[PDB]
C-alpha cells in the first residue's frame, strides 16, 4: 500500500555513510545501487559509532543473498533480517530509517 | 570492500 522507506537508489557509498552516521539506532539501514558495482546493489547499516556495508550478492537463478541463505526478492531478504541479524560478526537487525 | 567480502 506504501512505497519502501529503505530504497535510496543512486547514491555514492560515502552519501549513504552520511545520512546514516546521524540515525539514532544501530541497524538503521537503506539499499543502494552500488557503485563499485554498477547493476548490483549495496546494503549500508549504522552500527555503534560506524556504518557498515554488505554487498548484495547474486546467483546464476537470479536470487539474492549476503551470506548462505537465498532469497527470491530484495524485499524478502530485507524482511528476514529485521529478525535474524543481517551480520554474521555482529548481532546487527534492520531497522527502518527514521 | 565489503563487510560480507573482505
Amino acid at each position: 500500500m506504501k512505497p519502501h522507506p529503505w530504497f535510496f537508489g543512486k547514491i555514492p557509498r560515502a552519501k549513504a555513510e552520511e545520512m546514516l552516521s546521524k540515525q539514532r539506532h544501530d541497524g538503521a539501514f537503506l539499499i543502494r545501487e552500488s557503485e563499485s558495482a554498477p547493476g548490483d546493489f549495496s546494503l549500508s547499516v549504522k552500527f555503534g559509532n560506524d556504518v557498515q556495508h554488505f554487498k548484495v550478492l547474486r546467483d546464476g537463478a537470479g536470487k539474492y543473498f549476503l551470506w548462505v541463505v537465498k532469497f527470491n526478492s530484495l524485499n524478502e531478504l530485507v524482511d528476514y533480517h529485521r529478525s535474524t541479524s543481517v551480520s554474521r560478526n555482529q548481532q546487527i537487525f534492520l531497522r527502518d530509517i527514521e | 570492500k565489503y563487510v560480507n567480502v573482505p
